[PDB]
């Protein structure tokens, strides 16, 4: 992950109030967070953090704060027993005295009906009164929150039960929390029906409607001031007395640390549809961080092993895109795939899945082996039977078991490295170095053999079937071709933000990026196709093309080359890359090309494969023509003299053959025209 | 698109029908009747697949199967609704009584009697699926019904309430007032929005609704977010919303007077029905029609029915029929939906959509051996395919800018244009895509005439994107000089009619326009050749083989010809071609001849006549889309029944249609020798069937009738077969090698081991299929061995090709090849099968130094060596040697076959030892001797060095406890 800070600001200080970010509740949409801070409503934006407006309306310290969830107002309920509401615009249009100081608030999804729990009541304003609909509870109303739906109002009560209520504050619901009063509750913007009943004992209380839980009552490590669902209730924002927030998986599961802040997090609070977060401390310092989930993924070309749930990996199996996640149950760091092996970076440990089937087919992982220690690499490769950590200079060799059996601390930064295919305890590491040298180290060699001094850094090569053709792509975004039979730049083209070597044919190398699939199909030029992403495998006609979150498979036809084939009377390597699979036109083209250019030997194998009985008997009495002299116009006007066109099949008569065949069989096919 | 008054079922009680709706479950449609009256007539689902057994003389639709009377209710039912999910047939009179109607032992029973009765129950519907139904007073009373239809809430809105309507979701339903407008509350009373009256804008005056229909989504969309409610006016101008609250609601010109509204089950097409004070008449004709428009709204088709009224109207499930409320009957008219199709080297396109995707499923599957293509592209607006190639209107991966795709027969894009004109009238030919914008027609020559023939030069074709001409519907010669296609995009003022259609031939162009002014276009010389008028607004255009005659079916799709030769007669060139006198009764396409000039195998309502001339052939029905009309013969696409399958088509579907021509002719060539054969070729042309005669008679061996007819026509290897079964020696073996000559393996086999030749139906089932049973048949016999095992060779070679390296494998041990078994267990990483591959293959090659340089790009240390011995790479042999620090071997080895760089790579490799953090195997490779005693001497001398240095213990006590426990063992060995 990077969890990045968007932004982080200590708040402004006026009428002289302890500045605590008491409550922070947002916009809707997600562009003005609003923080109540102190007795200010200190409004900024979630994406900045500019303050928009400092808003001065109460008398004490500003408890807490709610926005609209329908999004036109956000009041602020505080300890001098009144609530003032204001507007979207920022402004104060109601100032309603409670008959105690505010507890918490929260807005009607429906209407603007503003619901303030106070010591004794809970003040309903509705979006334009000047009363205090209040909800004479015997237990301290001390948690309030709005379904999204906009019927229910959830008053949690001061006896460890959160009472659910309605718009007119009616108990109907007894939620068993325990002996722990829940003063933190929250109605998630899109679940009805999720209770995130966040306590001080630090129970992770996910509680349903008549108070069942959802996930695991997580017990947290600090005391909870308060948490949230990060990404609509996938993930979790916990903030507490542990001066930060994490990110924990719905089941409670730990995925990485979101803030990095100095004081209590009274309120945390997700960015709605964004990947930020209220960070609002006991300093008052609020801040956004980026929660951005990148698809950490290995690949052996077929099981796209991108992280999903983020304690999980969904590897979709891109031949049968079964997706069904390893139940890994802690955050997954770095992911390789093998042929069947899968090392899986956890906070656990290394853990390699093997499929159960000797299939890629199925799906259902099973962790075969783990590096028994914690251990950790940037690039993780996974061979055979190793799970060798790639560093930026050291390469730190592991089994699936944790013997660090050797070390390569190289000499440049590593940027790019794959596994050249070789026998268990012999799989290569093929660094594509910063510098752009290319290393050539396996699991049992103890030094580097230097391929290639690439002439850019290196962030995309690969290698041919017989591990000698080293087409690199550059930062440049351009595939720069190395024969290491040649040891030298071979070839270089644009429009390659990747380029993938063939397992069976040399120079099958394709590249897209930048909208442009150029495809040197073998010696002949080039092939023209369309596609951006990174090619990270050529299985010779089919791509399977990062566009920077999955793969995506698009198929490269040689249909071009295959008439360049063809045309320049090439069909034995036509034959060859119909072999390798083409239409049987192609198929056609290379029996005709044979045929009537008198090449009647490949003619015969091109025919029958097409099981055309008739063209192979015309070939081989032409061939056997051919393999007995009879100058060969004779032969290819046997080729049309048999076909039915018979001008030139006469006019290569006129010097060896008869043409009163002509005149004899004009008659008997009242082709009468060509007879006169 | 078209639809005909099909089939009107004689109703009991000639009752008016105050509302209809089709039983979407069953089909047991319940016609709304009067005073009332809820008749349930039974058709059950009639297709396409119908017209598959109903050839020559068929229609989809049924009969008066049942009609079952129903005694619920008193007044009018201007109320019927159908259950889509429980088949709870729910009606309501206009007082307020509601039954729900069980299929009671097959009968429509009362099950559920629901009564408020207090004003007008006016409109009324189920959901969805029928979970909850509407029942609205006309005092605002919304008593919303469940599925056993008892009062949940019955909220009096203070207003009077004459129509409503379930939205898909069925949560804010649409309280539409009588006077015009329509509101929108929820179950708890409180205002929440207005639906917009876009009907009522562009008239003025809060026209009355007539009635609110939406698609609720019983099969889903044609495409997703398409406006399916339509909340029409008696005014004229209506409005499509996709949702209640639809800003883009298309306000459609419809102009008329219309009554009721339904859209289809499948949410294609738009369908308002009424009456109409006829502009025509003085009178007034209460003329009720139906219009139809697409989900969008543009103008599809109209229904002209005589009926007394027409108070309702209903789709069937796919939208294949359209029921109406007429008066006298119920009216059931057969509907043509709206499909993106194409045909092409038998490839039959189609643009459906599957009910788990939004993108353009256009199905480039082959018809020939029904090779499925499922090609996703995006923005498609319609499929053209003609010729080799098939090109579909795409848009870019913008709007505006457009792609004319090249697909050949497979459907995979070879070329592609980035263009602004959007192929709207498109047409495709074998060297020409003719986009065509409102006036901009951009032929997209992708080849010249002379293109991809001989290409002597490299400079061939000069101008690949210059041939073509984004030239206009009025242009007249736009190669006096050459000219860009850019050179058009307008006049000085404006274009005098827009287009209708286009179609085309491959250098030819005939650009049929909506006032039929056409100007036909040459190639490539992209010069006005005649500027046509059409006498109708053609709704589609097609050529005859010769051209001669071609047909222009109008927008109320009757056919007209064309006759090509005809002059203006306006004192100018504006007028060319003539309309050729022959129109037929709802005649909607075409498939012209491309053998006779005088044929065409036209569509009409549902009959597919031909008419060798002006005058009938056979009436042989084909409601599938043809394929071609050839050599008297017809050939045809179900497309209907392949929306049914259209991810698992099929060759059922292309059926081969004939004329009596062809039928009768080849008939009496089959079953009279020559009798009545030779001279009725003649009659009935184009001899092909002189071929049907002349290889009969062949195939019964008359090498006089076969003979002669081979003698009327063009064939050297037909009559050289007469000659050969005249004097080939057996009569099974006469059908046997006629038919290996002719393909029929099956029928070859069949007549070996009958006249004893095993061997030769072994080589029958040899050639062609997996080589492995073709294996046992080389083995068994030896037949076609050598071949065979080549073809395993070459099937191995592409499973080898394909990562299916073990079952090349295999292969290679039926057939015989090493080295690319080598290759087989070399990208499977099995390395050690490589070692036993220097066996296999004859050592002694350098095969074996090969495979010993794969040891070494995998880094192997002395079995590439031994690769490279077995071969006598030995240079190859001592650089792997020196190359991998085993030192003493690699002194052993370099100084055996003499390439002594055993010190230099020793150094240098024990300097990267020490740069790889093992500074011991530095010490150690030194040890070229290397005992026991001196091993342990050595690292006691060390130890003792760095001891009297005391510096870096690590060493020190590595070499104290090495030294020491070798002694230690010389110790035990010794005391």
């Amino acid at each position: 992950m990077r969890t990045v800070v968007a932004w982080q600001e200590t708040p402004p200080e006026k009428d002289g109030v302890r500045n605590v970010c008491y409550d922070l509740c947002f916009k809707p949409d997600g562009s003005q967070v609003v923080a109540g801070i102190g007795n200010r409503v200190l409004v900024y934006d979630a994406a900045d953090g500019d303050l928009l407006h400092a808003l001065k309306g109460h008398k004490d310290s500003i408890y807490c704060v709610a926005y609209a969830q329908n999004g036109k107002r956000f009041a602020s309920g505080g300890a001098d027993k009144t609530v003032i509401i204001w507007t979207s615009k920022a402004e104060g249009i109601l100032k309603y005295t409670h008959n105690d100081a505010i507890q918490c608030l929260s807005y009607n999804p429906v209407t603007q009906q503003l619901a303030s729990a106070t010591g004794s009541d809970v003040g309903l304003w509705s979006p334009e009164q000047k009363s205090v609909a209040k909800h004479k509870v015997a237990s301290r109303i001390c948690s309030i929150s709005w379904t999204a739906d906009g019927a229910y109002l959830a008053l949690g009560c001061f006896d460890g039960v959160i009472s659910i209520r309605d718009k007119g504050g009616s108990e109907k619901h007894r939620i068993e929390t325990g002996p722990s009063p829940v003063w933190s509750i929250c109605w998630n913007p899109v679940e009805t029906n999720v209770l995130c009943a966040g306590c001080f004992d630090g129970v992770l209380k996910f509680y349903m409607m008549s108070g069942q839980q959802k996930s695991k009552d997580r017990e947290l490590a600090f005391d909870p001031l308060c948490v949230s669902y990060f990404s609509s209730g996938e993930y979790i924002t916990v903030s507490g007395t542990d001066k930060t927030v994490h990110l924990y998986t719905r089941d409670g599961t730990y995925l990485t640390k979101i803030a990095d802040r100095d004081s209590w997090v009274w309120a945390v609070r997700p960015r709605p549809k964004h990947n930020f977060v209220a960070v609002g401390t006991e300093g008052g310092g609020i801040a956004m961080f980026q929660l951005i989930f990148s698809t950490v993924h290995g690949l052996y070309q077929d099981r796209y092993a991108y992280r999903d749930q983020m304690t999980d990996v969904i590897i979709q199996h891109l031949i049968t895109e079964q997706k069904v996640r390893i139940k890994c149950k802690d955050y997954v760091k770095k992911i390789a795939v093998y042929k069947d092996k899968l090392a899986v970076q956890l906070q656990n440990k290394v853990v390699i899945y093997e499929l159960a089937n000797a299939d890629d087919f199925d799906m259902h992982y099973q962790s075969a082996t783990k590096i028994q220690q914690k251990l950790d690499c940037n690039l993780l490769v996974v061979t055979s039977h190793h799970v060798i950590l790639c560093q930026e200079k050291k390469l730190q060799l592991y089994n699936f078991d944790g013997v660090k059996e050797r070390e390569w601390v190289l000499d440049s930064v590593i940027r790019y490295i794959k596994v050249v295919g070789g026998p268990p305890r012999r799989e290569g590491l093929l660094v594509g170095l910063k510098s752009g040298a290319i290393l050539k180290i396996f699991v049992d060699n103890p030094f580097p053999i230097p391929l290639i001094k690439h002439t850019a850094s290196v962030r995309c090569l690969d290698l041919s079937a017989s591990r000698n053709k080293l087409a690199v792509v550059d930062e440049n975004a351009k595939v720069l071709v190395y024969n290491l039979i040649t040891k030298e730049l071979v070839f270089e083209e644009s429009n390659a933000n990747s380029v993938a070597w063939n397992s069976e044919f040399e120079d099958m190398f394709c590249y897209s990026g930048n909208g442009m699939l150029s495809i040197k199909t073998g010696d002949f030029p080039l092939h023209q196709q369309k596609l951006q992403g990174f090619v990270v495998g050529f299985k010779g006609s089919k791509i399977f093309c990062l566009h920077y979150v999955s793969m995506q498979t698009i198929d490269v036809p040689q249909s071009a080359s295959m008439y360049r084939y063809l045309e320049r009377k090439d069909f034995e390597s036509a034959y060859r890359v119909a072999c390798l699979g083409v239409t049987e036109a192609d198929w056609k083209q290379l029996a005709l090309e044979a045929l009537q250019a008198l090449n009647l030997e490949v003619a015969r194998k091109a025919f029958i494969r097409i099981r055309d009985v008739r063209f192979v008997e015309l070939v081989n009495r032409t061939e056997a023509g051919r393999k007995a002299g009879t100058s060969e116009q004779l032969l290819l006007a046997e080729i049309m003299a048999f076909q039915g066109r018979y001008q030139e099949a006469a006019r290569l008569f006129t010097q060896a053959g008869a043409v009163d065949r002509a005149m004899e069989m004009f008659s008997d096919l009242r082709q009468f025209d060509e007879a006169k | 698109m078209f639809i005909y008054l099909s089939k009107k079922i004689a109703i009991p009680n000639n009752v008016k029908l105050r509302c209809i709706s089709w039983n979407t479950d069953q089909g047991w449609i319940a016609c709304g009747g009067e005073s009332g009256l809820l008749k349930v007539l039974r058709l059950d689902g009639t297709t396409s697949k119908d017209v598959k057994g109903k050839k020559e003389g068929g229609a989809p639709g049924g009969n008066l199967s049942l009609n079952q009377t129903l005694e619920g209710h008193n007044g009018a039912v201007i109320c019927v609704c159908w259950n889509n999910a429980f088949q709870k047939l729910t009606t309501s009179d206009e007082f307020g009584l509601i039954i729900v109607w069980m299929l009671h032992k097959g009968m429509w029973f009362e099950e559920m009697i629901n009564n408020r009765n207090k004003s007008v129950v006016k409109d009324m519907k189920w959901t969805s699926n029928g979970e909850k139904i509407c029942i609205v007073y006309e005092d605002g009373a919304v008593i919303v019904g469940s599925v056993d239809g008892n009062r949940l809430w019955g909220k009096e809105l203070g207003m009077d309430l004459a129509l409503v309507e379930w939205s898909p979701d069925g949560r804010l339903l649409l309280f539409a007032t009588p006077g015009g407008e329509c509101h929108v509350y929820d179950g708890n009373g409180n205002g929440v929005a207005k639906v917009p009256l876009y009907c009522n804008e562009g008239y003025a005056g809060a026209s009355k609704i007539i009635g609110v229909e939406w698609y609720d989504g019983v099969e889903g969309y044609a495409e997703p977010n398409c406006p399916v409610l339509a909340i029409c006016l008696d005014n004229g101008r209506m409005q499509l919303m996709r949702y209640e609250s639809d800003d883009n609601a298309v306000c459609i010109d419809t102009g008329i007077k219309p009554v009721k509204v339904k859209w289809n089950m499948n949410g294609t097409i738009l369908a308002v029905a009424g009456f109409q004070m006829s502009s025509a008449v003085a009178d007034g004709r209460e003329l009720w029609m139906v219009q139809f428009y697409n989900h969008n709204g543009e103008h599809l088709r109209t229904l002209r029915v005589p009926g007394g009224g027409i108070s309702g109207i209903s789709w069937e499930g796919n939208g294949l029929r359209l029921a109406l409320s007429v008066d006298s009957y119920v009216y059931f008219a057969n509907v043509r939906p709206d499909y993106k199709w194409g045909y092409f080297c038998n490839t039959l396109v189609y643009a459906f959509n599957r009910p788990d995707r939004s993108e353009h499923c256009v199905m480039f599957w082959d018809t020939k051996n029904n090779d499925k293509y499922p090609k996703y592209v995006r923005k498609l607006v319609a499929i053209q395919a003609f010729g080799d190639f098939c090109v579909l209107a795409t848009k870019g991966e913008n709007p505006g800018e457009h792609i004319l795709i090249l697909c050949n027969a497979i459907g995979s894009p070879v070329d592609s244009k980035y263009i602004e004109v959007e192929p709207k009238y498109l047409a495709i030919t074998n060297y020409h895509v003719i986009a065509a914008n409102d006036e901009v027609v951009y032929v997209w020559q992708f080849r010249t005439s002379f293109s991809k023939v001989l290409s002597t030069d490299i400079n061939a074709v000069k101008r690949k994107d210059v041939r073509e001409k984004m030239f206009s519907v009025d242009d007249s010669n736009p190669a006096l000089s050459d000219r860009s296609p850019e050179s058009f995009r307008n006049m000085t003022t404006q274009t005098t009619d827009p287009i209708a259609c286009v179609t085309a031939c491959d250098s030819v162009l005939m650009i049929g326009r909506a006032s039929g002014v056409v100007n036909r276009y040459s190639l490539p010389h992209l010069t006005l050749d005649a500027q046509h008028v059409l006498r109708c607004r053609p709704q589609m255009l097609a050529l005859n083989c010769n051209l001669s005659k071609m047909s222009i079916i109008d927008i109320n799709g009757v056919l007209t010809f064309f006759d090509l030769t005809a002059k203006a007669p306006g004192g100018g060139a504006n007028t060319m071609g003539e309309h050729l006198s022959f129109e037929r009764k709802d005649a909607w396409d075409m498939r012209w001849a491309d053998d006779n000039p005088e044929l065409f195998a036209m569509m009409e309502k549902t009959r597919m006549y031909i008419f060798r001339g002006l005058d009938p052939e056979e009436p042989v029905t084909s409601s599938a889309y043809l394929c071609s009309f050839h050599d008297l013969e017809i050939t045809a696409a179900f497309l209907d029944d392949i929306m049914q399958q259209p991810d698992q088509p099929d060759l059922e579907f292309m059926v081969m249609y004939e004329t009596r021509s062809l039928r009768d002719t080849r008939e009496l060539l089959k079953s009279a020798s020559v009798d009545d054969a030779y001279a009725f070729v003649d009659s009935n042309s184009h001899p092909r069937l002189w071929r049907n005669l002349a290889e009969h008679a062949l195939e019964q061996l008359d090498f006089t009738t076969a003979d002669k007819a081979f003698v009327r026509c063009a064939d050297y290897q037909g009559i050289q077969f007469v000659k050969h079964l005249g004097k080939l020696d057996d009569k099974a073996k006469q059908r046997a090698e006629v038919a290996v000559y002719f393909k029929r393996f099956d029928e070859a086999e069949q007549l070996y081991m009958r006249m004893d030749r095993p061997d030769l139906a072994i080589d029958m089932r040899m050639r062609l299929g997996d080589w492995f049973k073709v294996e046992r048949l080389i083995r068994e016999s030896s037949g076609d061995d050598a071949q065979l095992l080549n073809a395993h060779n070459k099937i191995g070679q592409y499973y080898s090709d394909r990562h299916k390296w073990g079952k090349a494998a295999q292969y290679y041990a039926q057939a015989k090849n090493s080295e690319m078994l080598v290759e087989c267990f070399y990208a499977l990483e099995d390395f050690v099968a490589l070692g036993r591959l220097m066996d296999a293959l004859p050592d002694g090659s350098p095969l074996l130094a090969n495979i010993g340089e794969k040891f070494q790009s995998v880094g192997l240390c002395n079995e590439g060596v031994t690769a490279f011995l077995k071969a006598g790479d030995t240079k190859r042999a001592i650089d792997c040697c020196v190359l991998l620090n085993q030192w003493d071997q690699a002194v052993q080895l370099a100084q055996a076959h003499n390439f002594p760089q055993i010190e230099q790579l020793l150094a240098k490799y024990a300097n990267h030892l020490l740069e790889k953090e093992k500074v011991m195997d530095a010490i150690e490779l030194y040890r070229k001797a290397n005992h026991s005693m001196e091993a342990a001497r050595l690292l006691q001398d060390l130890a003792k060095k760095c001891a009297d240095q005391k510096v870096h213990p690590l060493r020190v006590k590595k070499l104290y406890v090495l030294a020491a426990l070798e002694i230690e063992k010389f110790k035990k060995r010794t005391l």
